[PDB]
């Protein structure tokens, strides 16, 4: 009874076996703001459908 | 020929400049990389890049600018990111303390150590030119890197290139929108340090774009980088006519000579206004007349600080599309007939027209939505008077009981540079008092 | 790139600094063996702040573990990310100075101090930079109070300008729990004022508080409370470790709140804090969050602040979010709650959003407030220790140790000072 | 609406909130019981009685000032200047007066004692007292040989009233001060003791003067 | 161990201790001689957990020949004590040989 | 984007509203957990005049459930759709009401007022337009009673001009099953006259008639009753949500049917309402919803409004259905009973309709009539009242509670006012 779960998100302990890679989380870490809005874009290639 | 040397002071500048330079490259085909796509093209000629970019003779369009934070985060977040590859590694410069909003850390203790390498690669920037028309500057009035060093390093260039324009693309303090607390302290500072050294100071507020972001565009819920492509098309827009062709045209010189009455006032605002998203633009004609209207509209400006307590001086009418001369004319005259938008006395030759044929370029991803025609105004009004005001207040509030003053004190700066600062913007106020009266 | 060594002090320091260690390197990514079991380059690209690159893969921490009872030491190492520490770095005397300041500060453990200094030096010589100095301990213990004004003093006059943040577990009437606990807390304050850049007020009662009424939690422990004091420990710096948009570090929060270089007393407060049943049903959002940082239920310090004005308020948010909100939501709060904030200051509010959320979490913020209604604490503390020093009781420990009465009475007469120049700045009006 | 601020209650689109109580540091605070000056005087001692006259009075003393003992007298006759039920205030005043002008070398180390009589009666701010207290420490420090400069660790603990009341002078245009003559003016004594703290102080007191008034600047 | 003279791995032998009252574990280090390195404790008692759902270990998975986790530290069974056998053929395991 | 928030009182209201949310979860595709599965954009077009965002896409009901003894949160929690509510809106005391007026008005109702108030204005800030608020209690208990006018007179004193409506539960001769409803409702319909906007009078003995005659139903019990006020507590407001070709709100229908301020007491009605055996027999047009809305057995609560006089008829048909067809069978019924209706207001009839009906309804009509026989049930609990009042009768629990005999009188005075104007326009004339 001296200790309990964190207090913020309430998720329980982890017996930390890396048993399966880091990417493989229910908890993955942000990204950030320049990276998600400024994308590489994609150019005209040709062979797409005649615009209306 | 003609070249643009872009130097990006603080979080704020560097931010600013990828936004620029992610629609310059967007405008000018160039891929992230630096190549040209070598399978398609977009059409500028062989010649409409040379104001930002130069070419190493593989094909490499390694562009301008001199990337600079004390800070190390926002400058490696840019050298991992999407652009790593087009810029120069010696281009993008960096410290490791940071000026931790200090007009006085910025400029006599932090930055010095990094002013000589910033006017290296500087000099070398501008030995790589043939003809340089002007230094750009994005900064904010802020505080620390963007407020101390960006006053060093303009005290530099203007001891090195005299007669060289000056552009400083400024993020002005908000009324009653504020981030930083010492943040009058460093703009009053930056203002004192840059009257003697700029050639023409552009402003642009945070709040003013909120509420155009929430007005035009419908979004209630916009970040820094829908605030900096705005600010990206505001640049494109100034200086376009280098690099594209058209009618009536202007180079950066004429924006102190049309726009700068006194060497005092070179504060103009900023105002693109067709600001308008992709579900309302094709509903509506965007004709000459309704964009200029909507552009000396109080509500589209970029400054929020209101036109019709003062007066105007000069206006600087951008034109980007298809824009007709006469058409223009009709919409100048108009509007001129007009008793709410007030002029002085001594200009009744209050405008500088310029046109150019190129339509504006929108970013993948982006708010705005394309269109024909494209309205950007630099007008330097005596309104902004009530700002300066406003931000004298600030300074006497907190210089009356002394607060803040002891880090700037206790780190450089002599006691009497800050009554020296309130006393030119206080000679500053009463000069656009007698130059409005 | 920009160092932080860390230090904790006493058994409340250790517990503290213990948790703090876990909570950050679940942030980090660290395995309790050392090894890095992260996911993003995001979060390696700036551990060196807090870590140190050991050759094998292994992730020391730059902290310091300091107290003169070594079953401290046996008990933060067989704790949960126990190994995680280097062993050198666990430097105890064997008195057990144990709630005495005298004991902490002139005798035993003043024979310590050379040894930690000297752990210090070499811990702080392998920086290309330096920010400065991270403290955690209680002023109601000898060792936290005792060690840790030695330690602040010492290091403050070897490090004149690199800065340095203290954690500062201040003593409540309300939890007690200790007789000699407001001599403790007298004759710390002294030096905190002088010595330390700034100092975070935390007080357990409070923290129950907060416990009970907003996390209802029935029972708290001391492992939560702990929790509350490391989230907020890395809240304050996150933009040190991770990018966004506009940031403010350890020297900018201080530069941005300390009006005058006494005013550095400060009340932490993080807020999306929630119960464990009402999780899900709500609605992560700025104004929320806004509603939770300013509010007397959520402060971890047992002093309302709303018996006085606040000077300087910093808000560093975590998550994807809206500049225009985040400002529009604290330029509201200054407008509505203007009696409370001090006129002759136009903006009293810092903001720092970084845009990298602690995991498990979409939004979170910390809340840093510089009230004037610290002196309720300096007040309360003062007059237990002028009711204790009105009749001598239990002071012929602290001169056997060798001190003298004066100290006392100048400790307790620059407390005073410190609430008269509170309350002075508080009172003050407009122009 | 009155409502308590930081709340609901607080954000309505008709509701005011309640403005916080002030902490009262412009306003008196007086003793709940007297000082060691009416305890050790109508018990005895104090050789010192008043000879009558028209300005104030003065203290006829029954032994040699200057060979009294003023590690006793002295840090205890600045105990006296706290109160106001007067005979007392001129047997504090000007026993202070006489005392520190028929002294000598013997003022310098009592100094480290002559701190917590000081700071009480600046910590009660009654507006006739603290005047008194002004023109006490401007005459301590002119008062004997090295003795601005013993005062130099004790800026910290002699200053912070004088912060305070620096500014509470009277805006009053071009009306004569009449008050000129009986020196009251707590917001131009503050600044003689300043002066006079800077001129015959040391080298290092403004470093701690500008650390405790933020507004002070270069004599 | 990386980067040692010695030897390229070590074996630190390993005590573990199950209390049955509140289904806790204590792991202990024996304290062998002229080891020069910190052994002591290193793991209190606690409950340990056992998966990323909550579920802490038991006495009911723990065996002779078996890895147990328990804080990125997997730790290897060898074999039992007399009583501890004794208890465990009581409540029904199968005590699968020590090692 | 119009709100209106839901409170619901006492067992009664409590009772009645988890039948009401669950009846308006499986109308907008809700499952009990809280996630959309529906199938129209309809269901989602409105969603915000009940319901909530929060994380993860789900909806929680704008609704705080209050009562002082506690297992009847353990009932609602028990009943399907349950688990949907906010644990934070779950206001509860802990001890009894008592069945008391005086224990819930001025007494621990009073001291979870604040609480209440709190949790209000929490779900009230999370708004752009907020309607107006129903209530849902009983005029027999204490919280139903006392702690719901109570409700009532703290959000009319910070909310003015938001609309109130309130579906009361009025209690019995019949029925009955407690010996101080005339107290109770004698002293709240005082508060319900003076701070509601408008109000429904629900009996127990017209919801048994209308089980036991019109469904002919072996045992009715208390789900099928609030099944029935709940379909007009859905009925009520299905024009906010679903679109129609007439749109009438509660503003609407509050100033169509309230000639007189304190004139708001009406009685509803629901249509179809069919027995096992009537299935077949049963032509599904708009004339029979429109003689099941005005019969006399089919309503809402027990007055038989034959023995007084239509001030105002509202006709809320939901369905695919004509105009001229319910105009018609609008004015046909007031052409041939032009005796019931008043012949100083002309076309006393409000109409609206929903195209959306409710889902397995192919078409619904929810009655609402403002008629001058309301006053039977205040005739009854007036003189009920002075019965036990000429003697003092069970008022030494309410005058040692806290009342007064004054306040008695003058509540009773209030209520005979009432029945004199609900009598002087019924029989006042034209010219
Ligand atoms: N438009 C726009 N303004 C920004 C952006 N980032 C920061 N700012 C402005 O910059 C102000 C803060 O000053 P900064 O220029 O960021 O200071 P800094 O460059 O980080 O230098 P230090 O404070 O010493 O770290 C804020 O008030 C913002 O208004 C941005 O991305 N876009
Ligand atoms: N928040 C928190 N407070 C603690 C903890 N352990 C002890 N304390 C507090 O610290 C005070 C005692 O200080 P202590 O650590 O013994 O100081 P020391 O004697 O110098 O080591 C007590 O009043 C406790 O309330 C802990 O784990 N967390
Ligand atoms: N129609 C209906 N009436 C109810 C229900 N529950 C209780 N009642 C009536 O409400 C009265 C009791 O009121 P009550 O809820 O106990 O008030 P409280 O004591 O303040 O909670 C009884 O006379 C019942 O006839 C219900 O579920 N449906
Ligand atoms: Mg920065």
């Amino acid at each position: 009874h001296a200790y309990n779960v964190e207090p913020i998100s309430f998720h329980p302990g982890s017996p930390f076996k890396n048993t399966t890679p880091g990417t493989w989380t229910n908890r993955p870490t942000g990204n950030s703001i320049m990276k998600t809005d400024f994308l590489p874009s994609q150019q005209p290639s040709g062979d797409e459908r005649l615009p209306a | 020929m003609r070249e643009c040397i872009s130097i990006h002071v603080g979080q704020a500048g560097v931010q600013i400049g990828n936004a620029c330079w992610e629609l310059y490259c967007l405008e000018h085909g160039i891929q992230p990389d630096g190549q040209m796509p070598s399978d398609k093209t977009i059409g500028g000629g062989d010649d409409s890049f040379n104001t930002f970019f130069s070419e190493t003779g593989a094909g490499k369009h390694v562009p301008r600018a001199v990337f600079v934070d004390l800070e190390p985060t926002v400058v490696d977040e840019v050298r991992t990111g999407t652009y790593r590859q087009l810029f120069h590694p010696e281009q993008l410069i960096t410290g490791k303390e940071d000026a931790a909003n200090n007009y006085a850390r910025g400029h006599y203790t932090i930055g010095k150590e990094i002013v000589d390498l910033v006017l290296d690669r500087i000099r070398k920037l501008a030995d790589q030119c043939t003809g340089l028309q002007g230094f750009l500057i994005f900064h904010s009035f802020g505080g620390g890197t963007g407020s101390g060093f960006a006053s060093l390093l303009m005290e530099r260039l203007s001891v090195d290139y005299g007669k060289k324009s000056k552009l400083e693309f400024a993020i002005y303090p908000a009324p009653q929108i504020s981030t930083a607390v010492v943040e009058p302290y460093n703009t009053i500072l930056t203002t004192h340090t840059t009257l003697e050294h700029s050639d023409c100071a552009f402003m642009v507020d945070n709040e003013a774009i909120y509420d155009i972001c929430r007005r035009n565009l419908d979004i209630e819920r916009p970040t820094y980088t829908n605030l900096n492509r705005l600010i990206a098309q505001i640049v494109s827009s100034i200086t376009a006519s280098l690099r594209f062709d058209g009618a009536l045209n202007v180079d950066l010189t004429e924006f102190q000579t049309n726009l700068v009455p006194y060497p005092r006032i070179h504060f103009p605002l900023a105002t693109y206004a067709p600001v308008i998203s992709a579900e309302k633009a094709y509903h509506e004609q965007l004709s000459v007349a309704e964009i200029t209207n909507a552009c000396f509209e109080p509500a589209n400006q970029m400054v929020k600080c209101d036109p019709r307590h003062g007066k105007y001086m000069a206006c600087c009418m951008l034109y980007r599309g298809d824009v007709v001369p006469k058409d223009v004319n009709a919409a100048i005259a108009t509007i001129k007939t007009k008793r709410t938008i007030q002029f002085v006395d001594w200009c009744p030759t209050g405008f500088k027209v310029g046109i150019n044929y190129q339509p504006p370029t929108v970013v993948p991803g982006g708010d705005l939505a394309k269109v024909q025609r494209a309205v950007c105004m630099l007008s330097n009004t005596t309104a902004i008077a009530e700002a300066w005001a406003r931000l004298d207040h600030k300074f006497d509030l907190m210089y009356a009981k002394r607060a803040f003053v002891h880090w700037y004190v206790g780190e450089g700066m002599e006691e009497g540079e800050f009554s020296e600062a309130r006393e030119d913007l206080a000679a500053l106020e009463k000069d656009y008092e007698e130059v409005g009266v | 790139m920009r160092e932080i060594v860390h230090m904790q002090a006493g058994q409340c320091g250790n517990q503290i600094g213990a948790k703090f260690w876990e909570v950050i390197s679940d942030e980090h990514g660290i395995d309790p063996t050392g090894t890095y079991h992260g996911d993003s380059d995001l979060q390696l690209e700036r551990i060196n702040v807090y870590y140190n690159e050991a050759t094998g893969g292994k992730y020391v921490p730059r902290a310091v573990l300091v107290d003169l009872e070594p079953g401290t030491m046996d008990s933060v190492r067989s704790g949960p990310f126990g190994q995680i520490f280097r062993p050198d770095n666990f430097v105890f005397g064997q008195s057990g100075a144990g709630n005495n300041w005298a004991k902490g500060h002139y005798t035993e453990g003043a024979e310590l101090v050379d040894s930690v200094l000297d752990v210090v030096r070499k811990e702080a010589e392998s920086c290309d930079c330096l920010q400065g100095f991270q403290l955690t301990h209680s002023l109601g213990g000898g060792t936290g109070s005792g060690m840790g004004t030695l330690l602040i003093s010492k290091i403050r006059e070897e490090y004149p300008d690199r800065i340095m943040n203290t954690f500062s577990v201040v003593p409540s009437p309300k939890v007690s729990d200790t007789v000699v606990e407001p001599y403790n807390a007298t004759l710390s304050v002294h030096q905190l004022v002088e010595n330390t850049d700034e100092t975070y007020c935390i007080d357990n009662e409070a923290l129950y508080d907060i416990c009970f009424r907003t996390l209802k939690l029935t029972t708290p422990t001391y492992g939560d409370l702990n929790h509350l004091v490391s989230a907020t420990m890395s809240g304050v710096t996150t933009c040190l470790r991770f990018p966004g948009q506009l940031n403010a570090d350890l020297r900018k929060l201080a530069v941005n709140m300390v009006p005058f270089p006494r005013l550095h007393f400060f009340m932490p407060g993080f807020a999306p804090l929630t119960s464990r049943g009402s999780q899900q049903y709500r609605a992560l959002t700025v104004p929320e969050l806004t509603q939770q940082m300013f509010d007397a239920k959520n402060m971890m310090a047992a002093c309302d602040p709303r018996h006085g004005r606040y000077l300087t308020v910093a808000a560093i948010f975590r998550g994807r979010m809206s500049m225009k909100e985040v400002d529009e939501q604290m330029l509201n709060v200054q407008n509505k709650n203007s009696s409370y904030f001090v006129e002759w200051i136009p903006n009293n509010v810092k903001t720092a959003v970084c845009d990298i959320p602690p995991r498990g979490l979409k939004m979170s913020a910390t809340f840093i407030g510089n009230s004037t209604a610290i002196q309720e604490l300096f007040k309360r503390i003062s007059e237990q220790f002028t009711a204790m020093f009105r009749r001598k009781a239990f002071l012929h420990w602290y001169t056997g140790e060798g001190m003298d009465e004066m100290e006392f009475t100048e400790a307790e007469s620059n407390m005073n000072d410190l609430v008269s120049e509170y309350q002075q700045y508080q009172d003050a009006t407009a122009e | 609406l009155k409502a308590e601020g930081f709340t609901t209650k607080s954000r309505m689109k008709n509701a005011v909130v309640v403005a916080p109580p002030a902490a009262g540091a412009f306003a008196e605070k007086p003793l709940l019981q007297g000082t060691s000056f009416r305890k050790f005087y109508n018990r005895g001692d104090f050789p010192i009685a008043l000879e009558h006259d028209t300005k104030g009075n003065k203290i006829a003393w029954k032994v040699e000032i200057e060979k009294l003992d003023y590690h006793h007298y002295l840090p205890m006759f600045f105990d006296g200047l706290c109160e106001t039920t007067h005979p007392y205030e001129f047997f504090a005043r000007q026993g202070v007066h006489d005392m520190l002008e028929h002294g000598g070398s013997k003022i310098l180390p009592v100094i480290p004692q002559l701190i917590i009589p000081i700071k009480s009666a600046l910590n009660m701010k009654n507006r006739m007292v603290l005047c008194t207290t002004l023109k006490v420490l401007q005459h301590l420090v002119v008062s004997g040989e090295n003795v601005g400069e013993a005062l130099v660790p004790y800026y910290r603990q002699i200053l912070p009233v004088l912060n305070t009341f620096k500014n509470n002078n009277l805006n009053s245009g071009d009306s004569i001060d009449y008050g000129q003559q009986r020196r009251e003016n707590i917001g131009d004594l503050i600044h003689e003791v300043l002066v006079a703290f800077e001129k015959k102080g040391g080298d290092d007191a403004f470093i701690n003067i500008k650390y405790m008034v933020p507004t002070h600047e270069s004599s | 161990v990386h980067e040692s003279p010695s030897e390229y791995f070590r074996v630190r032998p390993v005590i573990l201790y199950y209390y049955l009252e509140d289904d806790s574990i204590s792991v202990i280090e024996p304290h062998v001689e002229n080891s020069g390195m910190p052994q002591g404790k290193l793991i209190k008692r606690m409950r340990l957990p056992k998966n990323d759902q909550g579920d802490h270990w038991h006495w009911k998975d723990i065996n002779l020949n078996i890895n147990v986790t328990f804080y990125g530290k997997v730790f290897h069974i060898t074999d039992c004590d007399r009583w501890t056998s004794d208890f465990m053929a009581s409540e029904g395991i199968e005590l699968n040989a020590p090692v």
